[PDB]
């Protein structure tokens, strides 16, 4: 049950919550406060989620769909067959990541590493919400939200888009763009630079971070280093998802009509605007 | 506070490392460029040296050939007015030759001829940084990762542009030059496809493009976290691991159940990210030759 | 059709892909063990991958993984239940006898090494023309610790040359020996440098360097493990 370098950071503490109670693991998994937090929330989010499927008629998770409350309900309670089971399972959801954080920031205690991870996490966590409930309540309503089911969500995505025209027009969906392609762009350049250095040509000996910083070099000019490197996918990833986040609490609440139309501002500012030719004259 | 080491608080400088020296042809490092301040609150201050050479003379050359091609095209389209140039700067596209020339070259200069002239360049120079990637790899020693991961990115661009629009005999079905337009036959491929959210392929792509922000976020993140252990040096904590690495595995198997190495996160990181091209150029080149609608498709798989 | 064909193998490769994946990643920690050390039953579904070696560079040999797993040193620790899954208390003051997140792990007594074969690390006056650049400049200023007391003062910046980056502040004691702390656990300010991780009398029990001007990875291990410890360990000496 452990890896063999493991006992000698097994010791007692680093709760946040209830001192020795729930200070122990379970096979690998450290436990916790927040993993009881986690267990019971989420549980209750399945059965909730299973319950919600016999009341379609389906036991089929390609089919199952549980469906945020109709629009004419507001920012009211719904029945649970229309609306109420979403509400709760997004209760326990919420629940259920924000535990899990919790819990993280528990065995990061213990451990004695930074906080680096639940931060992280937190914004997956906000662009969650954003959709859930920042937009929707800015919006006045649940129903506005996406349904929890594996197709019928891209359904919403793909419904919740073409109501603005092509949704690529989104200048703050554009940044995000840039960012998770960068990411992996960069995910890719990294993996396979310490790779290539680690694993060397057959027979020769591993090379070094000189040798990491000469080939980026050599190559575009500039290398920004291994500390670099793991402050830049940081950055890139969240700063994604924070335009994501961004892309979507200001669609449908300060922006509502075509996206392709926002761009109308330039193309009209009144320097350029009435001069013929080009594309717009 | 307790500092978390996204910036670095005090900067340090030598000498110009002008780097290492295996296999490298030093006639063709330029010299060290400027340090930066800015840049050095974050990853490293100094630029360059760039290695020039044949294949970088070669790909730089193409690469503005291909640039200003579009650009010439452009200032073209504004009539030539400067004001008019910056304005419509987005709304300006260089369009491939229409369906009726199929794979030839035998349409005009406008209406076609310029997009395939511009295409030339870019394959030239895309190809060629290609075999920079390896070249310099092979140079120090090192492996040919760069560039096996590099060529799954090159996939997916030859499938959109060359493999493509050979096998649906037609130059037409390759995406124009400009910043709107791309967007734009981006929208209409999917929806004259039966919609993308139903190839099982772009599906996948997704997974391992949101996976990759996922991942990265994870890794960078925990590597920060052990920094205070001498995380960053991932090399040696691979040929001799310490508690860095240990803290490290140990976090996500309590939290998970399950963790890597040092070496081996770096495999998940180089192979979720090429996944995400890899799937991606197969679920496109599939559209329009295979399957012509995905919705369709979908329903029976046939 | 060609389309379900391609899709059905890629699911294939990518089982094989996640198994090799995952083999990989055990060529550390495994196989297993029980808690006092003993081989465990369960392993898991995935065996253990075939040996790889990595040639290291400076003559300084070979590294075979997977490979005879073991601490190579002790560890003060008991269990306090009869059964498995539960913490395990230190034994003696877990600063001192390196548990729990003062831990440090039995690296190469060596200095790492720079592409040259150089100590990569260094203290700034024996390291050719390397100055402060931007920032700060921390050598000279009073270290405090958690407790408000200072425990030290600022001598030197041990710098990365490949890097170009500081790793390590050294630090002169009331008594005149001097200690490492790791630039990620000190926070530079105009006027001080602030140690929040340790208590001004928990400095003398940072682990020392055999030689004044390298630093072993051993000891690197010892002196991160130790500050990194006190956010635990010195915790009612701590103070706002
Ligand atoms: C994948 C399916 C579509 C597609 C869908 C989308 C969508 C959707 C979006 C983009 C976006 C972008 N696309 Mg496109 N994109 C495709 C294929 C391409 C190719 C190519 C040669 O195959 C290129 C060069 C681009 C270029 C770009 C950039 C303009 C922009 C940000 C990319 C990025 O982050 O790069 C990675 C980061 C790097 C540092 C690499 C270099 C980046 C620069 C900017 C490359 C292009 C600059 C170009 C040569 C010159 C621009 C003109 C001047 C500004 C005047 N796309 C295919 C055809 N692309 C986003 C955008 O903002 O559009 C307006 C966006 O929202
Ligand atoms: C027809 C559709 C429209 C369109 C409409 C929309 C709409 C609508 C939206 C996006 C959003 C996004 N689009 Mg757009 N988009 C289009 C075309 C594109 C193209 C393209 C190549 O053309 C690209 C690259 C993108 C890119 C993107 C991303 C920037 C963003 C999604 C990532 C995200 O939010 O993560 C954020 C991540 C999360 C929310 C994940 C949360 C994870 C939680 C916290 C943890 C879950 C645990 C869970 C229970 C699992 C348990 C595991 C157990 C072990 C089982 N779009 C077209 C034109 N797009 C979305 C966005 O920005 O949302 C904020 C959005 O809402
Ligand atoms: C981000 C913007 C849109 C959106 C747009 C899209 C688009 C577009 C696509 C997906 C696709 C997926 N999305 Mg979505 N999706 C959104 C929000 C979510 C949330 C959430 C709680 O916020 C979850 C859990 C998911 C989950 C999923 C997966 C079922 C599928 C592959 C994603 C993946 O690997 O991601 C990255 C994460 C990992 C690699 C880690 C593991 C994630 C696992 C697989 C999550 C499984 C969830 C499980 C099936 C359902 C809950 C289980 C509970 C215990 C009951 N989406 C928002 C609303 N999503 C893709 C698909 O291919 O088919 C539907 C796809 O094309
Ligand atoms: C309305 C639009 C359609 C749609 C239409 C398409 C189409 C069409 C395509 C994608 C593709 C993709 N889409 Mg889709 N997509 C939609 C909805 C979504 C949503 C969402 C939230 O709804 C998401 C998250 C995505 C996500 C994705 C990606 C997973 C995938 C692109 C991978 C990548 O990195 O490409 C970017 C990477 C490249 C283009 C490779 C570039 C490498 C080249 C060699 C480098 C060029 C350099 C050049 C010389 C310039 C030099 C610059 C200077 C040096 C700076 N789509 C909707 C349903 N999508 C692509 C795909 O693979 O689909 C299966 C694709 O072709
Ligand atoms: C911020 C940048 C990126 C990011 C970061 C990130 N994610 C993280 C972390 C971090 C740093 C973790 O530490 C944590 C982790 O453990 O990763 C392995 C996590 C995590 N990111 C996850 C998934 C995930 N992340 C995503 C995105 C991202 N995560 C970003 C791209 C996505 C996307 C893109 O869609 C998904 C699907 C999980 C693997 C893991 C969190 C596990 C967790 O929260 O467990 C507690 C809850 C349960 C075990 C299940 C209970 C669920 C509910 C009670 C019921 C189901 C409701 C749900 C809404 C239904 C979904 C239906 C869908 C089909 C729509
Ligand atoms: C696995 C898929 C991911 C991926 C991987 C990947 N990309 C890669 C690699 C890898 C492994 C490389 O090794 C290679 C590289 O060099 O990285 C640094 C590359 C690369 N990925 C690149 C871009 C890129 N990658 C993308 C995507 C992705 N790459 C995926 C997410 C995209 C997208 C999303 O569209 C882009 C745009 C290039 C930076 C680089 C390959 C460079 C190349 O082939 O260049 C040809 C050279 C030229 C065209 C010369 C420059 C031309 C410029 C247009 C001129 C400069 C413009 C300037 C604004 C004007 C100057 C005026 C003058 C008068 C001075
Ligand atoms: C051991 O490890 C490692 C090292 O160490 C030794 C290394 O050195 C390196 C080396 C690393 C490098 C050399 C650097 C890598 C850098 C990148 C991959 C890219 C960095 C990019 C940024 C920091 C900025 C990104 C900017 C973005 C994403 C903005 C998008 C751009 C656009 C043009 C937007 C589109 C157009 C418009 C008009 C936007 C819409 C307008 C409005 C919203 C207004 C690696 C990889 C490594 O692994
Ligand atoms: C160098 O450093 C690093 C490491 O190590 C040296 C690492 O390992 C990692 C970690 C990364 C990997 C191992 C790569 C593989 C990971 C991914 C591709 C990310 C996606 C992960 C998954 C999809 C699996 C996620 C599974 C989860 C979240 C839950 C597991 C299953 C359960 C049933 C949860 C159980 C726990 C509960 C209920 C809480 C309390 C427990 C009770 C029993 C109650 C990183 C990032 C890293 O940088
Ligand atoms: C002159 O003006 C100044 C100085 C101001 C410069 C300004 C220039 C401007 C404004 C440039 C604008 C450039 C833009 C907007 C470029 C954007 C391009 C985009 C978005 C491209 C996106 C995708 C391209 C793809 C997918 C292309 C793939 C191409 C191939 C795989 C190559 C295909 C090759 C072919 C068809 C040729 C084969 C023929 C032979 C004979 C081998
Ligand atoms: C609300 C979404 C429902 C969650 C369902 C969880 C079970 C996941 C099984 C996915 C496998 C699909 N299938 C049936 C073809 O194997
Ligand atoms: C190397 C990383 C492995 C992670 C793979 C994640 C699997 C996600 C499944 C996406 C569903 C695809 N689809 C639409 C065809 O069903
Ligand atoms: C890629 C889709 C799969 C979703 C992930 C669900 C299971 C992953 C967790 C396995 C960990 C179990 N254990 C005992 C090995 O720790
Ligand atoms: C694609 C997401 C990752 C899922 C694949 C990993 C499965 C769990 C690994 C089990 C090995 C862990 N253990 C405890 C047996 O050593
Ligand atoms: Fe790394």
């Amino acid at each position: 049950a452990l890896l063999s370098f493991e006992r000698k950071y097994r010791v007692p503490g680093g709760t946040l919550v209830g001192g020795n109670l729930f200070d122990f693991w379970v096979g690998p998994f450290y436990v916790g406060f927040f993993g009881v937090a986690t267990f019971f929330f989420a549980a209750l989010g399945i059965i909730l989620i299973a319950w919600s499927a016999v009341l379609q008629g389906t036991w089929n998770p390609q089919l199952i769909s549980v469906y945020p409350p109709a629009l004419e309900y507001g920012l009211g309670g719904a029945p649970l067959a229309k609306g109420g089971l979403w509400q709760i399972i997004t209760i326990c959801a919420t629940g259920a990541f924000v535990s899990w954080a919790l819990r993280e920031v528990e065995i990061c205690r213990k451990l004695g590493i930074g906080y680096h991870i639940p931060f992280a996490f937190a914004f997956a966590i906000l662009a969650y919400l954003t959709l859930v409930l920042f937009r929707p309540v800015m919006m006045g309503a649940w129903g506005y939200a996406f349904p929890y089911g594996i197709w019928t969500h891209l359904d919403w995505v793909s419904n919740t888009g073409y109501t603005y025209g092509n949704f690529h027009y989104n200048p703050a969906h554009m940044i995000a763009i840039s960012f998770f392609f960068t990411n992996a762009l960069a995910l890719a350049l990294h993996g396979a630079l310490v790779l290539s250095a680690a694993n060397p040509e057959k027979g020769k000996e591993m090379r070094t971070p000189d040798h990491e910083d000469t080939f980026f070099r050599d190559l575009v000019g500039y290398s920004i280093g291994t500390l670099g490197i793991h402050r830049l996918g940081l950055l890139l990833s969240l700063s994604a998802v924070f335009f994501s986040a961004l892309c979507m609490i200001i669609t449908g609440t300060i922006w509502f009509d075509q996206w392709v139309d926002w761009w109308q501002w330039w193309v009209k500012l009144p320097w350029w605007a009435n001069i013929p030719g080009g594309i717009n004259g | 506070a307790e500092y978390q080491n996204i910036f670095s608080q005090v900067q340090v400088r030598g000498p110009a490392d002008l780097g290492m020296t295996e296999d490298v042809n030093l006639a063709n490092r330029s010299g060290v460029g400027p340090f930066s301040t800015l840049l050095g609150w974050f990853g490293n201050a100094q630029l360059g040296p760039i290695y020039l050479g044949s294949l970088g003379v070669l790909s730089l050359f193409s690469g503005l050939m291909w640039f200003f091609t579009i650009g010439i095209w452009f200032w073209y389209q504004a009539g030539w007015n400067p004001a008019v140039f910056l304005r419509d700067l987005f709304f300006f596209s260089l369009e491939p030759p229409a369906p009726e020339y199929g794979l030839s070259f035998a349409a005009p200069l406008k209406e076609g001829g310029l997009w395939l002239i511009a295409s030339f360049f870019m394959f030239v120079a895309v190809w060629s940084w290609w075999g920079r990637t390896y070249l310099r790899a092979q140079a120090l020693g090192m492996g040919k990762h760069t560039a096996w991961a590099f060529l799954s990115a090159i996939w997916l661009w030859m499938v959109l542009g060359f493999i493509r629009p050979i096998l649906m005999g037609s130059w037409s079905e390759a995406v124009p030059y400009g910043i709107f337009s791309h967007l734009d036959w981006t929208n209409n491929f999917s929806l004259v496809h039966g919609n993308l959210f139903y190839n099982p392929f772009h599906g996948l792509s997704i997974a391992f493009l949101y996976g990759s922000a996922l991942l990265f976020a994870m890794h960078g993140a925990t590597i920060l976290a052990v920094s205070r252990f001498g995380g960053e040096r991932e090399l040696e904590q691979i040929a001799d691991r310490g508690t860095a690495a240990e803290r490290a595995a140990l976090f996500w198997r309590w939290t998970m159940g399950f963790n890597a190495t040092m070496e081996g996160i770096h495999r998940w990181a180089i192979w979720m990210a090429v996944l995400v091209t890899l799937t991606g150029g197969i679920g496109i080149l599939l559209s329009g030759t295979v399957v012509d609608n995905w919705y369709v498709w979908g329903q029976n798989h046939g | 059709d060609l389309a379900s064909l391609a899709i059905y193998s890629f699911w294939i490769f990518l089982a094989g892909l996640i198994y090799y994946l995952q083999t990989e990643n055990m060529r550390e920690g495994y196989p297993l063990e029980n808690e006092d050390g003993t081989p465990a039953a369960n392993q898991g579904p995935f065996p253990l991958p075939k040996p790889k070696t990595f040639i290291l560079p400076h003559g300084r040999g070979t590294l075979t993984v997977p490979g005879p797993e073991s601490e190579d040193r002790p560890i003060a620790l008991a269990r306090t239940a009869v059964s498995e899954g539960f913490p395990h208390a230190p034994t003696g003051d877990p600063m001192k006898d390196g548990v729990g997140p003062a831990s440090w792990v039995a690296r190469r007594d060596l200095p790492e090494l720079d592409g040259h074969g150089h100590n990569k690390i260094k203290p700034m006056k024996a390291a050719a023309g390397f100055h402060v650049s931007a920032g700060k400049n921390p050598i000279g200023l009073p270290v405090r610790g958690c407790d408000l007391e200072i425990a030290g003062k600022v001598v030197d910046i041990w710098v990365d040359i490949p890097e170009q980056m500081a790793r390590f502040l050294e630090v002169e004691l009331k008594d005149g020996s001097t200690r490492l702390l790791p630039m990620q656990m000190v926070k530079v300010q105009s006027n001080r440098v602030h140690v929040n991780a340790l208590s001004s009398d928990l400095f003398a029990g940072i682990p020392t360097i055999k030689s004044p001007t390298e630093v072993t990875l051993l000891e690197e291990d010892k002196i991160c493990g130790y500050v990194a410890g006190g956010l635990m360990y010195a915790a009612p000496k701590r103070k706002s």
